[PDB]
């Protein structure tokens, strides 16, 4: 068969990964220019909202030391890829937990629809990639909304899932931080109520 | 027009098989009994037809749809792709790349072929494109099964897809048989052994090609073609 | 020495190569636009010539499922490469025998002369390669015509055939085919008066 | 009525594939977690059903002709030939042996199989039949088509037949997979690679079997199956 | 050491077993002879049953592609191998639980008692195999009764598991379905509850 | 009547030595330039005449006393036996072997061999025997001599027994020649390097058997003989 | 693939066939039963008929030293295996060319017809087998009848000869030899008018 070069294996962030990725956050000096956990500027288009969440090991520990990537749709289902501390809008951003912060937190607008390769609209999303010790290569995820009840229900990736209980571990709950919209995620592990971790 | 400014690797006539290779019964009364003439080549035999504006259809290089009554093919849906290159490793771009092959059950399509397996109403069998910029060309198709014939008393030959490679001159021009990894009909084929070198047999293998599949869908073949290669001429009548 | 990559082995074009290169003379439905057999369109400039001819193996028999390349150059003597069904003439054509037409044909326009790679005049040539079931790499062979006997005497490719004899199975004979000029030219593959072939 | 006069030889759990087997997705979920538990051979599990008296219609083992609607199938025509032994070389004689398949482009013929290659209307893909006398039993069939799986992004199922083979007791009764020689598939399946000694896949692998060809018209392949051995009992119970 | 020919591997029954196994299940028309879950013609000896059960996976998840074979004696206690569909009572029988019934039965009559090896009685028991995809090599298991405690307490086969719980994973709980004797046995292929398997 | 119902393994005919083999000078001239056509087997090919009727003389298989005119022949005294199977392994019963062969100083009992080593009166070189119910077969003879001959200037038959065997049809009929383990003369004879493969050369050679030797008496070769498997029908015209 | 043990390779039966297999031919004493060219008495049902022929080599020389087997069908078109030299037929018999006599004799009947492994009927043949010295592995061939012209017209093996001049080379002439009713079947193995053989 063709075999290709093979790809450099991962290796896992290691403890101090907020030392290379959240300086702010190990509580060292910021350079001028941060990729940090705020998207989307006060004027940007769309509906503002708050994202935050936990995550849980295999024991139900908190894992206080975890770095997280997001990459999500603009308002208008738009990715906007061009990165820029000036836009109104970056489709891309970063937060993390530590142990002052068991939380992460994400400021950001609830994203448009995107439709799949074969043209079928998938419900609003953002997709997630989570790192921390004891993770190998990182974990790929994607969190839905709660109140997307009927997009959430033909979305072809969640019909992708067998298991209807499992489908639940990926849709953020509606609540309220400081008369702020806001949706919490909380990712789990290993175990149960284990999160759907996805590979593509 | 077209000008003498090229000439062309002398070929090399005991890596492709020879006109005589009598377990390949059809070859002994269709070979020359008189040695080839030698003779330089001239602007005669070292240009030839550039087909960039023939007009392909949209679907000529499509055998899952350029023949179609009604539906799809059965058959392993599978994508054929490579590159042609000449023996510098200079891509050939623009060139006509032909294939022609059976059904996935070994009937061809066409009069004389009485053997008992089925045609296929959605299946033609054809295909052409032209090779890209860099050389490249791709066709997707069913795999084709093997047949039978009247070679010896059970000779099958081994799944393959015919192709015909038009490149920069009549000089390079070239028509082979691209087979399929592992199958085990290839050591025992004429046709295949009429090819004596071993190494030779090999560059007609196609290779499984995952990384062109498209998942839930296809899988890929990668077949690449080398052609005579090409030079400028230098200190010639002086 | 020094070795280059090695060409793609030959194989032979097999029975049934009509289905991928003539797709009328396999009686199979044709495409838009199909390379075949008439070189000139009626307006083209030059002496419109009807070329046509069998195909022979070694036991004498006919060889009803050959396929035949042509490549010539124009009346001016010039090579047109640029293939295109819109020009009055190409220099690249194809035809075949079959089982119901045991004779191949051609139309086309009688060449010019051109010069080889010294600078001296070839006589007036058409350049066939000829493929077929049983033939496992194709065969080169060149058309010259009887009526250019002064030509044909002085051709420096037709003077590299030692014997005589073998020059004259390259001359193709004039000949009248419903009131148009036609030379009858005859492939002998193999035995007596087998048909001089190249290599280059 | 059935008789305990037999012991079979134990199996070996590390030559067939462990339960747990991650890279094969399906079997995390579905494979115990405490250990088998160990009982002595009685009557219960030294006898078995006895097929011989099943009413077998005439095409039962001919997939060509069973699933008929006035047409032949298309793809590959191939018999699948071999014997029915147990461990000690000994022939297993009227044994039922049964075997179900996709078709030529790897569309099986089931409610809940969506890919995309067509069905056949004139391929069943079930077929079943009794070990003759000697052991050995054979099938007419065209070969199947690899297909996608959703297990990996990428991952495809290379041609494959699945047998169930009932021998004489529920001790020896066994389903696997026949897999077709040279198919480079084979070496990156996850179900395949749910084996863990290379010796043990070579015995899934059918070969091409020339010598029982029927010329001009059908490949064939071998595959020979051996069950657990059977022996008579010794010094039990004193 | 001696060693034997090597038994041929066993790999999955796959997905779509019903289609060589279980016609009527996979939905596709029968032949005239099947192998399926009616063991006993209503006018055989003994007491008339409905067995009837579900499967799980390790999550708590119906298994709706799963496979059973079963073999058992008759009321006599006598195990019938000549398999006919014309007999009153057949030892053998197959059943599956589809997407369409989650639960799969099987009618037959309660098995008599048979001698293990060294002439001491088991208790009334059904021999179970258990097939579908993820299991790469089938599950042997007992189906015993919860109306024959005394017998199953002796049991020569139900005290070799050495912990009291476990031995409770193979008692069929009787109820009654339309007015029919029935045992409702399920059977949970990994964690808590965990059916006993065997191996033998 | 006989009745078509075997079909025998098609020849290899690149085992068998070809016909064209110029080092055997007589092969020139006697060895046709087309091909053979190749024919499906029917009753014709797949019957043959049996022998066990035949009127075998008492001393028809012993070489040693069937000529016999005063004495016994002067050479090597041997017993040459072994075993008729097909390519199945399966043995071929009542079966004809005809042997001929030179005497001990390479004279063969023909008017044309014209050889100064003189004829032995009481010596006729040839030999008949019907195979047994397992495929045995058995001779007494002496050993031949090495002759020379008209090939080459200064070639030398190594020593050999022409050996006739009819098996089940005229499908199966081959005539051979036997040669002795050991020979120096047997890689330098091109009429045994008319045999391509130097493995096919070595089932012609006959070992030395002292297990079948009668001890103070005559040594003993043993020569197993190898005819087309032969197999039922099956699946043919449906 | 599956390889079987190989066949036992030919070897070509030598200058001296007549001593073990045409003792008379040899001019050595014969034994009670011999296997030789008389496969009709003078009263067996059917066409009595001599064949006669010569055997050519490539140079156009007589082969003084060729034996010939055959086999055929008796009138009614039945093939009689069990050989005995006092049945009225045998189908199989021997003969051969000499130095003495350079032309080979069979005292026969003319075959009937007998049907292909199809159903389809082949026109009246002998099955014959050629050995010398100079032939490594014997040539098989078929004596067909000049005048079973229809038959032989929609003969299955006759009609997989691609080239009509050489079935010709398989069609004995009836001629006369003593007034006796003959067919002449010359056999030339090399060359011009090379005789078919086949391959089976
Ligand atoms: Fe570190
Ligand atoms: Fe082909
Ligand atoms: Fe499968
Ligand atoms: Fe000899």
């Amino acid at each position: 068969p063709i075999e290709l070069l093979p790809e450099t294996p991962s290796q896992t962030a290691g403890p101090y990964v907020h030392i290379g990725l959240a300086l702010e956050a190990a509580g060292n000096p910021t350079r001028d220019q941060e990729i940090w956990n705020r998207l989307a500027k006060p004027d940007a288009p769309g509906e503002h909202i708050l994202l935050l969440g936990q995550v849980y090991d295999g024991n139900g520990h908190l894992v206080r030391d975890s770095f997280l990537e997001v990459w999500q749709a603009d308002a208008n289902g738009e990715y906007q890829d061009a990165y820029n501390l000036e836009n109104a809008f970056n489709s891309f951003g970063r937060t993390a937990t530590t142990f002052d912060a068991g939380e992460w937190t994400l400021h950001t607008v609830k994203p448009g629809v995107v439709n799949n390769a074969a043209g079928v609209p998938m419900a609003p999303h953002i997709n997630i990639s989570l790192f921390a010790r004891g993770i190998n290569i990182h974990l790929h995820t994607r969190l839905y909304f709660d109140d997307e009840a009927q997009a959430n229900a033909k979305c072809p990736v969640l019909n992708l899932i067998e298991q209807p209980q499992r489908r639940e571990t990926l849709i953020a709950k509606r609540c309220e931080v400081d008369g702020k919209t806001a949706y919490r995620f909380d990712i789990r592990i290993q175990g149960e109520g284990e999160t759907v971790f996805f590979d593509f | 027009p077209a000008q003498d400014n090229s000439r062309f690797v002398i070929r090399d006539r005991n890596w492709h098989p020879k006109a005589l290779t009598p377990d390949y019964k059809t070859s002994i009364a269709r070979s020359p009994r008189q040695a080839l003439v030698s003779i330089p080549q001239s602007i005669s035999e070292t240009t030839g037809p550039n087909f960039s504006h023939l007009g392909f259809g949209a679907h000529d290089h499509d055998l899952l749809l350029n023949f179609n009554n009604g539906g799809l093919p059965i058959g392993e849906r599978i994508i054929v792709a490579g590159r042609v290159v000449d023996q510098y490793g200079k891509p050939v771009p623009n060139t006509l790349v032909e294939m022609w092959q059976a059904n996935a059950g070994g009937r061809e399509r066409h009069k004389n072929d009485r053997y008992l397996a089925p045609l296929d109403p959605n299946f033609g069998g054809v295909g052409r494109c032209l090779t890209d910029s860099d050389g490249y060309y791709s066709f997707r198709t069913i795999k084709p099964g093997p047949y039978p014939w009247r070679n010896g008393p059970n000779d099958w030959r081994p799944a393959h897809i015919h192709f015909g490679i038009s490149g920069p001159s009549i000089a390079t021009k070239l028509i082979t048989q691209l087979y399929f990894e592992g199958d085990p009909l290839i050591p025992m084929c004429p046709i295949v052994k009429s090819i004596a070198n071993p190494e030779a047999v090999q560059q007609l293998i196609a290779k499984l090609d995952m990384n062109n599949a498209n998942p839930m869908d296809c899988l890929a073949y990668r077949f690449d073609i080398v052609l005579r290669g090409q030079r400028k001429t230098h200190f010639e009548n002086c």
